[PDB]
Parts: structure tokens; C-alpha cells; sequence
């Protein structure tokens, strides 16, 4: 549900040989710039290379976020692919190159298949034996369960006030108990399965959540609750300290087995935004052997970088960072390409266009960029449903755009400058 | 003093967006941070590799049971067959999940560890002109540090002794209103989340309210 | 399986490539041709390795592409991890919570490594029973043999408070510092339905209750920041902490490591800070700069760019690399000139060994000269890209016709700016 | 440590006889 | 010992009796003029009458304006405080510019401050309290006296106190047998464990079982610590203790903490005039260095001109390296040295020269006689004439790496061949400015 202005990409729609069709999976047009996507996406799915970086070049509104975006759906959900903005770089909290390093390694993930296994049900009784053990009885409506417990665990119990006739889960791993709450004959349902719950939890995380879950301590009930209460902002980690030591445990894991390293997408849009000391720090970080595969999107051409205040470069990036990085280029649709993509658009939004309509739709994408005849869609459609009528009639599109101008018509009215 | 105090309000829901029991993962596999303060250099990197105990070990001692020791003196119907089945089963799985958490709860090292953190912290005030804590004159830094260089530091104590005289004096400014915490937030809650703010303040209110005690004459 | 590290840019360069003699090899451990720079690199690694004079400072120059950062790997290769190797580039040094200078500093100490020696008698068994009175007893064991300890109040509150128990593998220390070691595999099944997230089963010790710890671990003199606070070590592993005061950085931790040094129970290790390029610092670093490579025990200073005549960033002025000429006053410069015909093959040959890449003499040929007209460093991304087309091709060897199929996908720097004509 | 297991021998032997 | 750096040879002015040099004194060579001047400077120290005098070392790069600026803090020895900062380290995040520089000239004033302190010590032996008549009405049990045995390693005494100390002893909680601490003047008990000599055998306990003292029950020392003006404001700052929550401000550290004149000299200058003039501290104004100056900000100069005014200042020596440039924060402001005008009016400039030659020369000498380098004059000739050609500095650094091509080669000193070899792997400024203009 909800519709939105990619909504339609289902991915980037080569056929077996490698070579784009002229319509596909949402994506129409863009042959050679779809075909060298659909290369790189293999580039992905390889997980062999680390730092390569790709360059989604062209006008605005010729598909570089969707074939960027197009990429993101041919892989699917097993492996990251993390969207930034050149802008967001500029934290106020962060230093620029941190956002960026940050960003570097949410792009990194890891899959972990744990076994695990927790303790619910209503407490029937609970019995410490300077404590030894704790023994406490738990039931479900498949039956009731005595249970030794470790005493630490003891402690967690007094803490949460638990009290025969509470519904609890007590943690097997962690030992760690929540109270759920009263049951339900004094309030909580009793748990409907057994008691002794047990599952693989195959979720996977990335490499910077674990950074960020390991820059500050937990507990400790001293002076760190003091900690506990502080405004908690953000920090940078250390690069030759946390996050390498980061790097050793995870792959002890991987030896081990128990994790599997997903090596996923950083895309980032607006590259134009990012700062001259933002490029120089990229190009000395995408060259690390642990980087994901990074993919720039640009939409201007030869201008003046960031930063710089007078130095001059294709599009808007250096050309230190534009070697060391492989070009896409994409480019102007022809108005067949345009009709086509509006009537993708039109079906995926839910709107059904007359012929003529259509037509004289794409011409005003001739006159005007693609991305205004896909945005006339949706009120010209509301147009037609308030006269009664289903079809987006060509009476309606040819008077919807008259309310809505369009960039180029207003620089024009603009023109009386006064 | 304002009842009008706001309080929020909101569902159930938004209140439990970010729990879940048995779909998140296990991160005390990763935290480095939480073994500085607590884990040892010998203890991960030479006592766990030795006394290492394989599942063998603990299936041994879950054989028949040890003898009591002796202190005191000084010379100087049927059984079901699949029930006892059954029974071993459950055995079996607890003995082999002592062992997996065992060896998952030793699995990773201290980044630095307790004695290098104790080797490297010097005695607390580094490079101040009062000394640290000084066992006695039968060592070094005792006979460094001069009790006149200590008069001059004025600890907070006499920082508000000195200015009592002024305290009582030109201390006069209140808010014209004032109103109990930022808000209240009411809903139909997780049942734990209440205990714990609880707890968390007399947690709080129990160590270093004594120590407001000192700054009572100004509040 | 696919771990953490993989194939990077200069992965291949597994070290530098010098003989016994400094004299650089034709094609060597990962490195190929820059014979002059390699062998200039080779003298300054020697020099870091020999760690007697402070404060010396090189800088590699040369246009993109010669082999200054892969010359900085082989570096950093062919030293092992015992001397400390810091690389940073000149940018991250722009931070929000330090000044330039104060992040410098903190580089410069990074780059300085201190071998802790540590020595301590050590008390370890499985408590047997406490008994408790306020005065009591201790029963402790090891599988060798068992003995009594009378407890005074201190150890006292130390076992309550610590709520160490019988069964507890404990462990003590002259100036006692009690902490738990394990879990006795006695009181046991307490995860026949749980385990407390902290504790384990593993085994009582063997031998002697009484026994000595030797604990050996490099720490840097950054360590600085493990006296900068109340609770300290934590900033180690969130960055917390920025401007630590001079007045106990430059004399009280200095002074120490010099006293452990001269008892024995330290040495200091000096290393290398590689500030990559290094054209982004500000005057205001790298006059700081002037004044840091005097200091008694800076690292040796690394340093790399490919500026021409440029402006200094921070001022009006032009000079040299774009870095002030007080500061190349006090460097020596290591030129590296760019590959021919015979070094662009060679390279692009040793990384497709390394990206495990089969390729046709022919498309060596087609891959070097398509490298000499654009750009180097565009022939090395070639490769993995031929590689992937010819593997959807039911290939086995990347091929001449193959090169081409890549060649009009992914366009240079050159035929990209050149299809700027449109001018959206 | 072999002090130790020599004096628990003698022990024993004196509470068997005991 | 400790690692060579590019100034360990230097070891003072190198001036006589009359304030001259003879050519070469003490690991400096030429600049005679500079020498002198900095010579005077010297004793304008030592005389401790001015404040905030300020001398301006100005010259070339490479001219010895650092080495023989620090040469100043060797003819004045470690008992004065010398204070090195680099122009670039006015400008922080945490702490405003100008508060930089006050921090940095009252952390170049010292204050050394002698005190006596008198201990008793040892194994308490006797602890008898001493009954006497009545003072009033019959209560009996009047204490006039306690009497306390102590041993050391030296010998057993016993000692009289009066009853306060009876008070303190039990409110420390010593016993018979324990090892204390007595402060004559304070007046304090201090419990420092018991003796050894009662030892830990099968005692596990933690409180120290501290050894017998060595050496006499009574003993006394001068103690005489230094501590800048700095250290002082600081630590009142921000205080220790464990009391008085707000210095629970512990998770924290220190941002905002720029200090304030009510403490600076209300409450803390009047405590230092105490202490002088009682007969209890002496005042050690020290130097305070800044090279680099020129980069200073506009309102850093500008405050200088304060801050050199005030009585209460170190003498500044200020080193420059431009020449008629641009000051920094000013809308293309010129001005020598690329200082304004307006400060350069209140510093005595010392002008270092460019060396010659022969000087160069004597300069390789020393740096490979301090590096530990065995050179012979063929080398060295040939370091100095490739070393008139470009800078001094260059010249120096090729020592090492040369060095270690001998001692590659097997050879024990340094050949003329090692020098040509290194003079054609490594550039100096020049050469590479030469090479950046040929391509692109
Ligand atoms: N090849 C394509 N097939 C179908 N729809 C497309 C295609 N390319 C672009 N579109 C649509 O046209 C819009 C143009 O916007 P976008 O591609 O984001 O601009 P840019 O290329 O500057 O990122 C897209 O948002 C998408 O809705
Ligand atoms: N001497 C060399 N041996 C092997 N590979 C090299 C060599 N020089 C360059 N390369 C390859 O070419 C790339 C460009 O060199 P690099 O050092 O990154 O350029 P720069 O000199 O601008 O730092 C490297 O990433 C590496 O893969
Ligand atoms: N008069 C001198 N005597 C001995 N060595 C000198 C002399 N002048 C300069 N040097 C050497 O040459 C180097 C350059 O002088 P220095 O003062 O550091 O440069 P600057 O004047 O730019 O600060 C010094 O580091 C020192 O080793």
C-alpha cells in the first residue's frame, strides 16, 4: 500500500543472457544502463570484491535512482543495501568522515542462526534453596513444567516482583526474566503453546549496529546509572581500536560457522553534496579491504565541487574520486520511452487512461520533463472521479494542466520579475 | 506551583514497538564493552584455554553423585517406558545446553582487560598540586606533596562555607512558576515498565541524595 | 567462506619487495616496478625499524596512479603488527569535538606503542565453604591439594558484597582486587532450565593454589585517555573525551612510561603515522606540524599527495604538493614516476592473479592498452567486470571480444566527460 | 602440593583405624 | 637515555663571562649577534624584576630561531618554567582563543613552595594513659597525659601526648601492636595497618599487614614542590572529592571551562602574595614560548597587547617565519612577519641570519656527532656543498638514511658514495617544486 515515486521498479528486468528487454520489471528504456547495472548486481552477489564503487550518471529524471533502487529490489531483503543522501553527511553531533564511516559499515551485514530457547508460563511456585539453585514452576495450557534455575537468575525475579500467579519469560541463555504481567483467572492470557519454547531466530545484523551497541556500557548500578540518564548522543568509534577488535570477533564467528558475512550496497545520492574533504576521505575509504560496494548518484555535470569555491570538475566530483570509480551513464528518453513509462506509472497507481489522454500526456513529456506528465496522473485521475467518469479522459489532463504549471512555464511567468 | 502539569497519552502499542522475546538475537556474543571493568587478561587469555570443560567433562560429573567430606577433626504400580525415556531425553538436551552456554558465555577476550586498565591508571589526581591517597611516609609520595599547596585547592565545601555569608544573603531568585516533572505519560502500559523507573529512582534517590544534602541552604 | 577482509585495492601487496641489500626486485611479493620509490620506501622503513631518532617525516608525491598509497601497503605489510602502523587521511582530522591540533596530537601518540610488563602473585581454586561471623574462614581447593584462609573485615565485605559462593572458582591477589573466575561443574543442571547471562561451568584448577601471572599487552601511549576521566577506559571505546590537558599528557604519563622503562616494566616501541592525502590539512595543522616533528618522541611522519603547484587550504598562497614550504623544509620528498608498457601489464597481470582472474595474452594486450590511454587504475576495474560478463557467457577465460563488452558499459573519466555535450 | 596428598593419606589411614 | 630529535644537541646559549660567543659554544655554531641578544633575555629572567617583556625571534626558516629560542630554556635549567606552544594551538573547540593564551601565560609562571613536615611512626608498642589529682570535684580517673610506645627498625621510644590525641587514637581505632602515623604540628592519627611482623601467614585479608618501618620513630624533611599558577586555577576549577555531588560531575569531562577573573586574582593571587611574603613560597616567573606566532588570529594579537601589559606576566618569546603578510582573521591586512603592527611595537626583535658555508658544515658535524653517525670529511664536504645549493635542514636529514645504507653496505661510516646514493632516492623542496612544473 501507498504508492511512491519508485514504487513501480521490481527490479532490473534482464532475461537470462544478461541483455535488457525494452520493458520489464517496472523498468523501460535505459538498454545499455540497465545492462551495466545488471553486471554490477552480479558484483554484488559475488561477495568478493570489497570498496568498488560505481558512478549513476545523467540529467535529472533519466532513472538513476531507479536503477540504483532497481539494483536494491534484483537483490532482495537478504542483503543490505543502505540509501544516504551526499547532504546527510553533515551531522552536527558527528564529523563529516564519521557519518560516512558509519554509513561504510551499515552497508556490511551478518547472518546468525541461534537456537534459542525461553522459559513462559504462570508461575505456580517459586522456591529458593547462600542460595543454590531456585526451583520454580511454570504452566501452560499443555501442562506444567519444574524448572532449576541458576540462583543469579534469583536476583531477576525480586527485582521484577514476581509472585506465584504471575506469567513471566524467563530467558534461557541470558537468564533474563520479564513479567508479562497477572494471569488471566485473577492481566495476561495464559501462554496457549508448552512451556519450554524453543526456536531458531535466523535474523540477521550489520557490523555498525554492533559498533554502536558496543561505544557505551549497560547496568552497572554505580555511577554508570548516573550514565543512564545523560543525553546520549552519538560518538565516533576508534578505527584502529573498537571497530578492528569488532572485526576479530566476527570473524572468529565466521570460522566458527555460527555467522555468515553478507557483504551488502551503500548508495549514495546527491554525491554532489558531500564536501571536498568528504571525497578525499571517500577515496581513501573505499580503497579498505573490508567496504561494501558503493554506488554514487550524480545529476549535474561539469560545476564547481564543494568546498572548494573555484575548482572546476565533472560532475561536481573530483577527478581523483572519479578514477578509482566506474561510470553508468544514463540518459534522455525518447517520448515512445516517456508513454511508456507513464503508463506504468498509471497502472501501478491505480489509474485507468484513455488513449487519446495518453497520448497527448506524453507529448507535454515532450515539452516538459517525464517526471510532470507522471505527476499530472493522480489529480487528473481525481478530476475524472469527481465528474463520475472511471477513464482519465483527454478533457482532464488537457485542464489539469492548466491549474499546475511546471518548472520551465513558471520560470517564464517568473520573468515579469516584479 | 501549576496542577496543570501536561501529561502525555498514548496506545499500548507505540509504548511496545521495540520489544520482542523470541525474534531478536542474542548480542552478548558481541560486547566488548561490557568486559573491561569485569573480565581479566589471564583469565581469557591463559585459565579458559587450559580448564576449558568439554561436554565430556560435564557428562562425567552427571554421573553418580560426589561423597560428603568430614571437617571436624584437628591433629595439629510401574514406571512408564517411555516416561524414563523421556526423562533421559530432557537430560541429555540440559547437559548439552550447559555445555553450549558455557562455552558461548568464555567465547571472546578483553580488549584491553582488568590489569592492563590497572596498570595503566595512575593514582586519580594525575596532575593536580594535591596528592593522591598516600599510604603512609614509608613511601615515595608522601614526602612530595606539600600541605600548603593542599589549602589552596578549596574543595566545593568551603567553596559554599565561604559563600554561606552571601548565600543567606543575595540569593533570591525563583521562577515565577514551576511545575512537576517535564510530563506524565499515561497509557494502558507494558506491565514491567513502571517497576523499573521505580526501582531506577530509588536507585538514584538512595546514593546521591546525601550528597544534595550539602547544596540544601541554596535550594 | 567469505570473511571480513577480501579483496580490496591493494590487497595483492602483501609486502615490499626488497632484497636483504634494500635493492628493490622486478616483480616481487606483490609489488611490481617503482624501483627508485620502493627502494627509498625500503630506507625509511629501515629507519623506523631501527626507532632511534624522533620526528623524521617523508613524503611520497607523484600523479595518481604510481603506486604512493600501494607503497604505503607495502610499508605497512612489511612491518609486522608489533610496531605500530596508524594510517589516517589528512581529513579526519576536521572533527566537532577536537580542534586539528588536538586530533593530531592524539595521531601522533597513537602511533608511539608501550609493551606492557606485568607481574603478579596470584591466589586460585574453588571455594570449598565461607564462613562468616565480623571474622571468618575461607576454604579454598585445587584438584592438587586444599588449605584455609583466615578472613579479615576488608576480604570480608569483599566476599559478601561480590556474593561469592561455595562452588565459585575464585581468584586473589596481593592487594586484593577478588574476581570470579568460573563456575564449579558440581553445582550443576541449573540450565536444565537456565543461566545467568555471565556465568560458566568450566573447571577448578591443577597444581599450586599460589601461582604468578605474567601478563605481556601493547597498549598505546594513547593509553593517555585511560587517565583523562573518572571511568576512563570507556572513551578507549567511544571516542568521549577530546581535549585531555597537556599539564598531565606531556609530563605525567611520559614521566611514568620513562619510569617503567627504566625498572623494566615498559619499553616504548615507536611507529609510523601515514597521513594520506595529506593536501587537506590547514595551515593551522600543518604549522602545528612544524613544531610536532621537533618533539622528543614523535613517530616517524608518512605522508601522501598528488597536488601539484596548489593552493595551501586555509590561505591565498600556492606552494609545492599544497603543503607550506617551512613543513617541506623538513621532509624528504620520494618522487614515483608513472608504469610503461612493461609495469601496467605486469600489475594488471599480478591482480588477476589475486582476483583469481584467467585471461587471454590477447586480452593482457587489449586490458594494457586500454589502461596507457585512459587511466591505470580503470584497466584493475576491468578486470573483475570481464570476469563477470564472461562468466554469465559460459566462459572460462576472459577474452578479447570480452573486454569490449565491458569497455563500452562502464565509461572513463575521459569518454564520460566527453558525452557531456548535452548540457541538461 | 605432594606434602599435602602424603599428609590426607596418613589421615585417612588414621580414620579408618579410628 | 631517550631518542634523537632535531634539537637534542643544543645545550645552552654558549656565551662566557662577558655575554660573547667564541664561534661554536655548547651544540650551537654562528649567530653570534642572535646569541647575545638572547643572551641578554637570558638574565632579564633570571633578574625576576619585569613582566610581560616580549621578544620577537625573526629570521628565515631554518635560521635556528627554535633551536636557539629553546637553548634559552637550557641556560635557564628545569627549576624555571619554560613553556612551549606552537601558534597553531590558540584555536579549540572547547575554550575560547583568548583564554588559550591567558591558561598559557600563567602556566609559565611558577611558584615553588618549601615546607617541613615531621612524622612519628612504628609499631605501637605502649598505650598507658597517665592518672592525675583532681582538677575539680572528686570524679577521680583525671587523664593528664598518654603514653605511647613505638618501635622501628632503629630503635623503641616512648612518647607523651596530651589527651586530645588519647580522643583521636581510639576515634582511629589503632591497637596495640598496629602501625601509626603521628603529624607533630597537625596533630593527626593515621592507621596505617598492622605490622608485618604479626605477619599474614594464613590471613587472606586485604588491609595492609604494612613491614616495620626502617629507619628513626621520628623523622623530618623539607618538602618542596613547584606548581604553576595554572595548576592552581585548575584544580579550583574543577575539583576532586568524594562528597558534594556536584563533583559527581564524574561521568563528564571538562568542555565550557574557561576560567574567571574572580578566582584567577581574586582568590588566588592574594593566597601566592601569602605564601611569599610569609617566608613560605618563592615566585618563579617563567618564559613563555610561542613559535609559529604568525599564526595567531587578529584578536589574539590584540589581546596580547593586554596580556603583555599586565604585572602579573611571564616574559613571551614570540618566533616568526613570514615576511610581509597577510595577518590571519583580517580582510587582507599586510604586515611584517605577519604580525600587526601594533604588537610588533611592543617586542625587541632578534634577527637570526642565513648561515654560510662553513657554519653549515660545523652544523652537519654536530647533528651526525649527536645522531651517533661516524662521517668521514669527504662526506661531510660533499653534505655541505649539497647543502649550500638547498636548505641547511635537507642537507642534516640526509645523516641518517645515509647511515643506514653504510652500515647496509658493511661499512662503518658514512662514504661519499652513501650520500650521492640517498641525495638521488629522496628530493628536497626544490627539486620536487621543479618536477611539479614540468608535468602538469
Ligand atoms: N527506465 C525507467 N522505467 C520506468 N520508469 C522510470 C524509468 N526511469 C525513471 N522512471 C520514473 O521516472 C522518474 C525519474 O526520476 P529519477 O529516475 O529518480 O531521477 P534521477 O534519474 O535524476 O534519479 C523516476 O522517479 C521513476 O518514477
Ligand atoms: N607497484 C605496484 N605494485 C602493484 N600494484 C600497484 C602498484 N602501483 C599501483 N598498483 C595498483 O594500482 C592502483 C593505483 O595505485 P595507488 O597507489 O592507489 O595510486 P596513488 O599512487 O594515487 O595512491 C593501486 O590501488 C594498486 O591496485
Ligand atoms: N646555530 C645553530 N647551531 C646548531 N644547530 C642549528 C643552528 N641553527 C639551526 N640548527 C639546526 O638546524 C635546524 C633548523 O633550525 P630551527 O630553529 O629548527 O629552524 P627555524 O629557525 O625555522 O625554527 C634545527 O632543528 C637545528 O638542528
Amino acid at each position: 500500500q501507498r504508492i511512491a515515486s519508485h514504487s513501480h521498479v521490481k527490479g532490473l528486468g534482464l532475461d537470462e543472457s544478461g541483455l535488457a528487454k525494452q520493458a520489464a520489471s517496472g523498468l523501460v528504456g535505459q538498454e545499455n544502463a540497465r545492462e551495466a547495472c545488471g553486471v554490477i548486481v552480479e558484483l554484488i552477489k559475488s561477495k568478493k570484491m570489497a570498496g568498488r564503487a560505481v558512478l549513476l550518471a545523467g540529467p535529472p529524471g533519466t532513472g538513476k535512482t531507479a536503477l540504483a533502487l532497481a539494483i536494491a529490489q534484483e537483490l532482495g531483503s537478504k542483503v543490505p543495501f543502505c540509501p544516504m543522501v551526499g547532504s546527510e553527511v553533515y551531522s552536527t553531533e558527528i564529523k563529516k568522515t564519521e557519518v560516512l564511516m558509519e554509513n561504510f559499515r551499515r552497508a556490511i551485514g551478518l547472518r546468525i542462526k541461534e537456537t534459542k530457547e525461553v522459559y513462559e508460563g504462570e508461575v505456580t511456585e517459586l522456591t529458593p534453596c547462600t542460595i543454590s539453585h531456585v526451583i520454580i514452576g511454570l504452566k501452560t495450557a499443555k501442562g506444567t513444567k519444574q524448572l532449576k534455575l541458576d540462583p543469579s537468575i534469583f536476583e531477576s525475579l525480586q527485582k521484577e516482583r514476581v509472585e506465584a500467579g504471575d506469567v513471566i519469560y524467563i530467558e534461557a541463555n541470558s537468564g533474563a526474566v520479564k513479567r508479562q504481567g497477572r494471569c488471566d483467572t485473577y492481566y495476561v492470557p495464559l501462554p496457549k503453546g508448552d512451556v519450554h519454547k524453543k526456536k531458531e531466530i535466523i535474523q540477521d545484523v550489520t557490523l555498525h549496529d554492533l559498533d554502536v551497541a558496543n561505544a557505551r556500557p549497560q547496568g552497572g548500578q554505580d555511577i554508570l546509572s548516573m550514565m543512564g540518564q545523560l543525553m546520549k548522543p552519538k560518538k565516533t568509534e576508534i578505527t584502529d581500536k573498537l571497530r578492528g577488535e569488532i572485526n576479530k570477533v566476527v570473524n572468529k564467528y565466521i570460522d566458527q560457522g555460527i555467522a555468515e558475512l553478507v557483504p551488502g550496497v551503500l548508495f549514495v545520492d546527491e554525491v554532489h553534496m558531500l564536501d571536498i574533504e568528504c571525497f578525499t576521505y571517500l577515496h581513501r575509504a573505499l580503497e579498505s579491504s573490508i567496504a561494501p560496494i558503493v554506488i554514487f548518484a550524480s545529476n549535474r555535470g561539469n560545476c564547481v565541487i564543494r568546498g572548494t569555491e573555484d575548482i572546476t570538475s565533472p560532475h561536481g566530483i573530483p577527478l581523483d574520486l572519479l578514477d578509482r570509480v566506474m561510470i553508468i551513464r544514463t540518459m534522455l528518453y525518447t517520448p515512445q520511452e516517456m508513454k511508456q513509462i507513464i503508463k506504468i506509472r498509471a497502472q501501478t497507481e491505480g489509474i485507468n487512461i484513455s488513449e487519446e489522454a495518453l497520448n497527448h500526456l506524453g507529448e507535454i513529456g515532450t515539452k516538459t520533463t517525464l517526471r510532470y506528465s507522471v505527476q499530472l496522473l493522480t489529480p487528473a485521475n481525481l478530476l475524472a472521479k469527481i465528474n463520475g467518469k472511471d477513464s482519465i479522459e483527454k478533457e482532464h489532463v488537457e485542464e489539469i494542466s492548466e491549474l499546475f504549471y511546471d518548472a520551465k512555464s513558471s520560470a517564464k511567468i517568473l520573468a515579469d520579475q516584479q | 506551583i501549576t496542577p496543570g502539569i501536561c501529561f502525555s497519552t498514548a496506545s499500548l502499542v507505540l509504548r511496545a514497538t521495540d520489544v520482542h522475546p523470541l525474534q531478536r538475537i542474542d548480542m552478548g556474543r558481541f560486547d566488548l564493552i561490557g568486559l573491561e571493568g569485569r573480565v581479566s587478561r589471564y583469565e581469557a587469555d591463559t585459565f579458559l584455554p587450559r580448564h576449558r570443560l568439554s561436554r565430556r567433562v560435564l557428562l562425567e560429573v552427571a554421573t553418580a553423585p560426589d561423597p560428603p567430606p568430614r571437617p571436624k577433626p584437628v591433629k595439629m504400580p510401574f514406571y512408564l517406558d517411555s516416561l524414563e525415556e523421556k526423562r533421559k531425553r530432557q537430560r541429555s538436551e540440559r547437559l548439552e545446553r550447559i555445555f553450549q552456554l558455557s562455552e558461548a558465555h568464555g567465547a571472546l577476550a578483553p580488549v584491553y582487560g582488568t590489569e592492563v586498565l590497572d596498570f595503566c591508571t595512575l593514582p586519580q589526581p594525575v596532575a593536580s598540586p594535591i596528592g593522591p591517597r598516600s599510604p603512609g611516609p614509608s613511601h615515595p609520595t608522601f614526602w612530595t606533596y606539600t600541605e600548603a599547596a593542599h589549602r589552596a585547592v578549596l574543595f566545593p565545601q568551603q567553596r559554599l562555607d565561604q559563600l554561606s555569608e552571601i548565600i543567606e544573603r543575595f540569593i533570591f531568585v525563583m521562577p515565577p512558576v514551576e511545575a512537576p516533572p517535564p510530563s506524565l505519560h499515561a497509557c494502558h502500559p507494558p506491565p514491567w515498565l513502571a517497576p523499573r523507573q521505580a526501582a531506577f529512582q530509588e536507585q538514584l534517590a538512595s546514593e546521591l541524595w546525601p550528597r544534595a544534602r550539602p547544596l540544601h541552604r541554596i535550594v | 567462506v567469505t570473511r571480513i577482509e577480501r579483496i580490496g585495492a591493494h590487497s595483492h601487496i602483501r609486502g615490499l619487495g626488497l632484497d636483504d641489500a634494500l635493492e628493490p626486485r622486478q616483480a616481487s611479493q606483490g609489488m611490481v616496478g617503482q624501483l627508485a620509490a620502493r627502494r627509498a620506501a625500503g630506507v625509511v622503513l629501515e629507519m623506523i625499524r631501527e626507532g632511534k631518532i624522533a620526528g623524521r617525516a617523508v613524503l611520497i608525491a607523484g600523479q595518481p596512479g604510481t603506486g604512493k598509497t600501494a607503497i604505503a601497503m607495502g610499508m605497512a605489510q612489511a612491518l609486522g603488527p608489533d610496531t605500530p602502523f596508524t594510517a589516517i587521511a589528512g581529513s579526519e582530522i576536521f572533527s566537532l569535538e577536537m580542534s586539528k591540533t588536538e586530533a593530531l596530537t592524539q595521531a601522533f601518540r597513537r602511533s608511539i606503542g608501550v609493551r606492557i610488563k606485568e607481574e603478579t602473585e596470584i591466589i586460585e581454586g574453588e571455594v570449598v565453604e565461607i564462613q562468616i561471623d565480623k571474622v571468618g574462614k575461607l576454604t579454598l581447593k585445587t584438584t592438587e591439594m586444599e588449605t584455609i584462609y583466615d578472613l579479615g573485615t576488608k576480604m570480608i565485605e569483599s566476599l559478601t558484597k561480590d556474593k561469592v559462593q561455595a562452588g565459585d572458582v575464585i581468584t586473589i591477589d596481593k592487594a586484593t582486587g577478588k574476581i570470579s573466575k568460573l563456575g564449579r561443574s558440581f553445582t550443576r543442571a541449573r540450565d536444565y532450565d537456565a543461566m545467568g547471562s555471565q556465568t560458566k561451568f568450566v573447571q577448578c584448577p591443577d597444581g599450586e593454589l599460589q601461582k604468578r601471572k605474567e601478563v605481556v599487552h601493547t597498549v598505546s601511549l594513547h593509553e593517555i585517555d585511560v587517565i583523562n576521566s573518572r571511568t576512563q577506559g570507556f572513551l578507549a571505546l567511544f571516542s568521549g573525551d577530546t581535549g585531555e590537558i597537556k599539564s598531565e599528557v606531556r609530563e605525567q604519563i611520559n614521566a611514568k612510561v620513562a619510569e617503567w622503562r627504566e625498572e623494566g616494566k615498559a619499553e616504548i616501541i615507536p611507529g609510523v603515522l601515514f597521513i594520506d592525502e595529506v593536501h587537506m590539512l590547514d595551515i593551522e595543522s600543518f604549522s602545528f606540524l612544524n613544531r610536532a616533528l621537533e618533539s622528543d618522541m614523535a613517530p616517524v611522519l608518512i605522508m601522501a599527495t598528488n597536488r601539484g603547484i596548489t593552493r595551501i587550504r586555509g590561505t591565498s598562497y600556492q606552494s609545492p604538493h599544497g603543503i607550506p614550504i617551512d613543513l617541506l623544509d623538513r621532509l624528504l620528498i620520494v618522487s614515483t614516476t608513472p608504469y610503461s608498457e612493461k609495469d601496467t601489464k605486469q600489475i594488471l597481470r599480478i591482480r588477476c592473479e589475486e582476483e583469481d582472474v584467467e585471461m587471454s595474452e590477447d586480452a593482457y594486450t587489449v586490458l594494457t592498452r586500454i589502461g596507457l590511454e585512459t587511466s591505470l587504475r580503470y584497466a584493475i576495474q576491468l578486470i573483475t567486470a570481464a570476469s563477470l560478463v564472461c562468466r554469465k557467457r559460459k566462459g572460462t577465460e576472459v577474452q578479447v571480444d570480452d573486454i569490449k563488452r565491458v569497455y563500452s558499459l562502464f565509461l572513463d573519466e575521459s569518454r564520460s566527460t566527453q558525452y557531456m555535450k548535452e548540457y541538461q | 602440593a605432594r606434602a599435602f596428598k602424603i599428609i590426607r593419606e596418613a589421615y585417612k589411614k588414621y580414620i579408618t583405624a579410628h
